[PDB]
């Protein structure tokens, strides 16, 4: 009879409430009325945190466990470091063989907007605004011609593309290049554009189609949680095969999945598979 | 609370308002007790200070820094509220008085939690080490001496919160008879302050407590007070200041280097000061809080050559023998690093003529944040990149 | 407004009608949630933190607890009994009853 | 100076040179699980 | 989180002393009258209305949120201006019979 | 309860410091936590 | 790790020694 983990043996001096049993306190019913309402409200609380502990995502879990681990007495304060080991570098590319330079971030006051341009990459050609000559016409966005350069440089096989360079264009980018549609993708941040690597399997590509979700500038589509949580399911079946993009108020280029996870709406963009 | 007739008060009217002498204050007894009575308010207590009659614009700025008073006295209450934990929980667990609690050694700790191990009782030993090991490091009451002052002088500077300080009804020990409290340690308190801190107000710009307009100009009454009690004979005219001696010592205030720079002429040497000792030269140079407007702010070597040779002309000096040095501050404040090489270089001050003639150094701490540590470390760029960046 | 319904982030009638009249630099898929790619000139130069308006006192609410009240139970209403198997329906109706 | 040289060889101690023994593989794989296994161990304890 | 004004405190000061509860009057008082003054030679007798009331410069109407431009009639803004005709020794009278009272 | 609801809104040592302990020291009362669990 | 007879002393002693041990630290470490 040797016991592990029970700390000393036959604990210390604690009887139960209803076998030590002191006499029962009369309260007034303000007294014992009171006492249901704290403790129900106190039943609820601890319901309540038992929840929120079962609902905590993993990523929050983590950063708890290592901020635990690290954790000192005294909150002390951070150390003089180098001149700097702090700015974000700069991503590597090649000069002489380039789509475009890679430019500087700590050129940053040079830039321009996708309007007005900055005078830079000389020796390529400038993509140029794609606008309508007419009233009946419809009204072209950067997400459109976005999407129509990359399907029909998937249609006639090509390796790289120059494509207009916005930021939910951009964003659309690391989406498709998250799912694996493309093969890679880079900002230059060369003003008007940047350039996308495709990818081919089996002999053709990757891309069945590609779609944008509106033709003008003039409409604009809202994606209800529930739509994006529509598209998901295949009667019954979860199906993450189709991929819808879409704009937060938060500014950010998600997918439809990480939407429905978080159970915000967006403005759509495209649809790609 | 404000009425018709407040006055945001200047340096010179709130010695004027206070004004007592008496002999006894405790620093650090009154400090607290003051500090207490703001803890001890409730945030309504902060609504009605602002002055009635004003144009709009200064108004604005009187809610700026009332509003960072505010922040910082709380940012401060909740501190404070966890150190007196401590020495509460410390005083309990050790037996020993909550007044003698913020002086004892590690000695007397690697004592203690013998005892306290050797009673068996782990939880409250390693309870009792982190106490004391955080009260080392935050316990003294000094703790920050001069930001708290500030506070508290900033609070009689608005002119407002006066009257906040005192007439409460109170309790007692086992006597608990409620009587009125008459005292008002604030008074008490900013008394004291202008009594013993001349250059206060100074002081209060060092730190930052100027939110528009600051620092600059308190900068250069410093450095004229200096130079003052540094020489026999100073005259001012106008911008310029200079000595009767016939040897070399000149102040001049140039620019304001914050409108300049980003107003006209895009330039890079652009600087506030300049300061001559004799057969040194030294250009002091207020940072800008441009992290993109630093880079060029301070002169390029040509620029140097340039101002060398040209005093070398006018003032007749020796062009073999002369140092021209840049010196440059903080942008929105002044740490002590900064006072220190403002001290002891550009004016040539000894240890004990400094300590004379400013005592107030001494409790002075004030240090870089980690956000400002870096406004001294420049880009460095090419002279093929200069169409690109700055 | 613009920032909690999504109606109002609709650029190309209230949103461009709006930056143009502010001039704000603008687009159609622009940086800022609504239309704009930037502030304009005013709103960079121009602090309007305590412009406008005084901060409504009832704020402090947050803040501080001493003010959290309910001045009454929850069944001084008159439903008190509601529960049958409360431990104060047992109090006030006794065993027998 | 010879005798600081043959002082070079000696082990690593905490008591000279206050840092602890190198050891690469067990450093590698358990330096983040440390507190993991501790904590299983029922924390650390302070003796004298 | 309303201020009361000097009448407000009147009121509320009269139903403390009826109720003969001292512990009410003394928390209303270390709360809102303290600062609360007497008349002298130097002040200034009934004070003038000082608030400028609520307006918009075209600035602040067309670039602030929506909540910054939001006036509802608020107690709190005026009450510096019910407090100008100095109803203090009120105040000091009615917690003295508080004081008795209790 | 999700984002279309009401929002909720928000030197030296604050006490929420104190109460967090690191799990390298043994901690208070010696709760007989089974390890798979922790884990 | 310097205990002494004066608590102004030994607070800002150990302040140092304390940074000075966490900067040998990131050597270590790196």
């Amino acid at each position: 009879a040797k016991v592990y983990g029970a700390v000393p043996p036959l604990g210390a001096a604690q009887g139960h409430r209803l076998l030590h049993g002191k006499r029962e306190r009369e309260g007034s019913l303000f007294a014992v009325a009171n006492d249901v309402k704290r403790d129900e409200r106190l039943l609820r609380q601890q319901l309540n945190a038992l929840l929120e502990e079962e609902r905590m995502p993993m990523q929050a879990r983590l950063q708890r466990n290592e901020a635990v681990s690290s954790h000192e007495a005294v909150p002390q304060t951070p150390l003089v470091d180098l001149p700097g080991v702090e700015r974000r570098r700069d991503l590597p590319a090649d000069p002489i063989t380039r789509l475009f330079f890679q430019h500087k971030g700590d050129h940053a006051l040079y830039y321009g907007t996708y309007d007005k341009p900055s005078v830079q990459d000389d020796d390529r050609v400038q993509i140029e605004k794609r606008v309508p000559r007419r009233r009946e016409e419809n009204l072209y966005t950067p997400i459109y011609d976005f999407c129509h350069r990359i399907r029909e440089a998937t249609e006639q096989r090509k390796r790289f593309v120059v494509v207009p360079s916005t930021i939910e264009t951009r964003g659309c980018a690391r989406v498709m290049h998250d799912h694996g549609l493309v093969a890679g993708f880079r900002d230059f941040h060369n003003d008007r554009a940047f350039a996308v690597e495709l990818k081919y399997f089996q002999g053709d590509s990757t891309i069945n189609v590609i779609e944008p979700c509106s033709y003008d500038g003039r409409t604009e589509f809202e994606w209800s949680p529930k739509m994006m949580r529509r598209l998901l399911n295949t009667h019954g079946i979860h199906n993450r095969l189709v991929v819808y993009i879409c704009r937060t108020a938060d500014n950010r280029i998600i997918d439809h999945i990480h939407a429905v996870k978080e159970n915000i709406g967006g403005r759509g963009l495209m649809m790609v598979h | 609370h404000a009425t018709y007739g407040a006055v945001p008060l200047t340096h010179s009217q709130v010695t004027s308002v206070y004004a007592t002498d008496g002999g006894k204050v405790d620093e650090l007894g009154l400090l607290e007790l003051v500090e207490e009575r703001i803890f001890s308010w409730k945030l309504n207590k902060w609504e009605m200070r602002i002055p009635p009659n004003l144009p709009n614009d200064q108004k604005e700025l009187i809610r700026q820094e009332q509003e960072n008073l505010k922040q910082i006295l709380s940012e401060w209450r909740k501190c404070f509220g966890a150190l007196n934990a401590d020495i509460l929980q410390i005083s309990s667990l050790t037996g020993v008085p909550k007044d003698v609690v913020r002086e004892k050694n590690r000695t007397w700790l690697q004592e203690e939690v013998a005892k306290l191990r050797w009673m068996g009782e782990v939880n409250k030993a390693a309870l009792l080490r982190d106490a004391f090991m955080r009260l080392e490091a935050f316990g003294s009451r000094d703790f920050m001496f001069m930001e708290r002052l500030c506070c508290i002088y900033g609070l009689a500077r608005q002119g407002t919160f006066d009257e906040a300080f005192t007439n409460y009804i109170t309790e007692d020990p086992v006597t608990n008879d409620i009587f009125v409290d008459e005292r008002n340690p604030f008074k008490e308190l900013v008394a004291h302050i202008v009594r013993n801190y001349s250059q206060i107000d100074i002081i209060y710009d060092f730190l930052g407590f100027n939110y528009s307009e600051g620092y600059r100009s308190s900068l250069r009454r410093y450095m004229e007070y200096l130079q003052c009690k540094t020489a026999e004979n100073v005259r001012a005219s106008g911008r310029l200041v200079t000595g009767d001696k016939g040897e070399h010592n000149i102040l001049f205030d140039y620019c304001v280097s914050r409108e300049s720079l980003v107003s006209g002429d895009s330039c890079q040497g652009i600087i506030d000061f300049l300061y001559i000792n004799g057969n040194d030269v030294t250009l002091i140079i207020i940072a800008s809080d441009n992290p993109w407007l630093r880079n060029r702010q301070l002169p390029h070597r040509r620029q140097m050559e340039g101002i060398a040779r040209r005093v070398c002309f006018v003032l007749g000096i020796p062009p073999s023998e002369v140092r021209i040095r840049n010196l440059l501050l903080p942008p929105t404040y002044l740490d002590k690093g900064s006072i220190v090489r403002l001290n002891d270089i550009v004016f040539r001050l000894s240890n004990e003529q400094s300590n004379l003639l400013i005592p107030w150094l001494t409790n002075y701490n004030k240090e870089l944040d980690p956000k400002d540590v870096d406004y001294t470390a420049l880009a460095k760029t090419t002279n093929e990149e200069e169409w690109l960046t700055l | 407004d613009a920032s909690n319904n999504r109606f109002f982030r609709g650029y190309y009638y209230g949103q461009r009608e709006l930056h143009q009249l502010l001039g704000r630099p603008h687009s159609l898929e622009a940086t800022n949630a609504d239309g704009s790619n930037d502030l304009s000139t005013y709103e960079a130069n121009t602090s309007q933190l305590y412009k406008g308006i005084p901060r409504p006192a009832i704020t402090n609410l947050h803040y501080e607890p001493a003010w959290r009240y309910t001045l009454y139970q929850a069944g001084a209403h008159g439903a008190q009994l509601s529960n049958p198997r409360s431990p104060f329906t047992a109090k006030v109706l006794g065993d027998e009853l | 100076d010879d005798s600081d040289i043959l002082r070079l060889r000696a082990p690593l101690t905490y008591d000279m040179d206050s840092t602890a023994a190198l050891h690469v593989p067990t450093h590698c794989g358990k330096a983040s699980r440390l507190a993991g296994m501790l904590q299983d161990a029922g924390g650390v304890q302070v003796l004298d | 989180q309303t201020w009361p004004c000097t009448a407000t405190i009147c009121a509320y000061l009269d139903v403390c002393v009826e109720a003969g509860e001292k512990t009410w009057a003394m928390e209303a008082w270390n709360r809102y009258c303290t600062e609360l003054k007497f008349l002298e030679p130097g002040e200034v007798d009934p004070k003038p209305i000082s608030r400028v009331p609520f307006s918009l410069t075209r600035e602040e109407l067309l670039y602030l949120p929506k909540w910054k431009k939001h006036f509802d009639h608020d107690p709190n803004l005026d009450v510096m201006d019910l407090n100008r005709f100095n109803r203090t020794r009120e105040v000091y009278l009615r917690m003295a019979q508080v004081m008795l009272a209790g | 309860g999700g984002p279309g609801s009401p929002v909720r809104g928000p030197r030296g040592y604050t006490a929420e410091w104190r109460d967090l302990r690191n799990p390298m020291r043994p901690p208070e009362f010696p709760t007989p936590w089974e390890r798979k669990y922790r884990q | 790790c310097a205990m002494l007879l004066e608590k102004a002393d030994e607070r800002e002693v150990n302040k140092l020694l304390r940074d000075a041990s966490r900067y040998e630290d990131r050597v270590d470490d790196a």
